């Protein structure tokens, strides 16, 4: 169940909306 | 372990400076309580002018609670000493902050002395919450190392003790803490998430390359540190969920430890690796 990064390469973030328990709405 | 212990400006040496931060310089040090012929090894911060300056009295407060803290895993206030400035003793941390360090072994750290140090500073975060404590400043870098398989939480109440009046670490605050200064137990369970990100990716800078100005945003808009190269699904959710916006919707200390600790009875099945003694903070403390 890991991440399948790209040589490794693991990116600044990772987005979790449109699930509005991280997004905000303004 | 007991109440806070006022110094004379002569029960104390200061033997050599190990590093200078922004809330002042730390020295390694002696302590010859008047009376015993003893001398117990500590560290002494000195710290810098206040902009709001705190009487005497206060200051004094602040000191005793900071000196209350009975944990095994939250350094605790030894002694204090006011005179035209103000100086911290606590018993020194030899292998220096928990950050520098998995930096210094990324490759030397198994699956057992992460969750380890996972559950621990869980278990010091959920006492300091006991006892109606924010610690406002959780963060790897504020995570000492006394041995390999025992770490303890530092700086609590130092933070406050000048900067509560009117920097700041963006990146490990909540929402909240950015937007409007906001401080709760919840609050450092995000910190708490961000801690653990940075141990399970071995001391990576969170967020790296964007402005701090700009995490409020990002994070408004369903952005979150991604899931490290070692960490199953299951470990990265539950730092997921310390970063949800509504504060109160985020895991509760006592439930991280109890999670982590179920982790840690069974680490290679949450932790994917390849497969110490010693740190460069530690060479210079010999």
């Amino acid at each position: 169940s890991l991440p399948s990064y790209l040589n490794g390469v693991m990116p600044p973030t990772q987005s979790f909306a449109p699930d509005p328990k991280y997004v905000s709405s303004k | 372990m007991a109440l806070l212990r006022i110094l004379k400006e002569t029960e104390f040496k200061k033997i050599k400076v190990l590093g200078s931060g922004a809330f002042g310089t730390v020295y390694k040090g002696l302590w010859i309580p008047e009376g015993e012929k003893v001398k117990i090894p500590v560290a002494i911060k000195e710290l810098r002018e206040a902009t709001s300056p705190k009487a005497n009295k206060e200051i004094l407060d602040e000191a005793y609670v900071m000196a209350s803290v009975d944990n095994p895993h939250v350094c605790r206030l030894l002694g204090i000493c006011l005179t035209s400035t103000v100086q911290l003793i606590t018993q020194l941390m030899p292998f220096g902050c928990l950050l520098d360090y998995v930096r210094e072994h990324k490759d030397n750290i198994g699956s057992q002395y992460l969750l380890n140090w996972c559950v621990q500073i869980a278990e010091g975060m959920n006492y300091l919450e006991d006892r109606r404590l924010v610690h406002r400043d959780l963060a790897a870098r504020n995570v000492l190392v006394k041995t390999p398989q025992h770490v303890k939480i530092t700086d609590f109440g130092l933070a406050k003790l000048l900067g509560a009046e009117e920097k700041v670490p963006i990146k490990w605050m909540a929402l909240e803490s950015i937007l409007h200064r906001i401080y709760t137990h919840q609050s450092d369970v995000w910190s708490y998430g961000v801690t653990v990100w940075e141990l399970m990716t071995f001391g990576s800078k969170p967020y790296d390359g964007i402005p701090a100005s700009e995490i409020s945003s990002i994070l408004e808009k369903g952005e979150r540190l991604p899931q490290p190269p070692i960490c199953t699904i299951d470990v990265y959710m539950i730092m997921v969920k310390c970063w949800m916006i509504d504060a109160d919707s985020r895991p509760k200390f006592r439930e991280l430890i109890i999670e982590f600790s179920k982790m840690a009875r069974d680490p290679q099945r949450y932790l994917v690796i390849q497969g110490p003694t010693d740190s460069n903070f530690y060479r210079a403390l010999m």
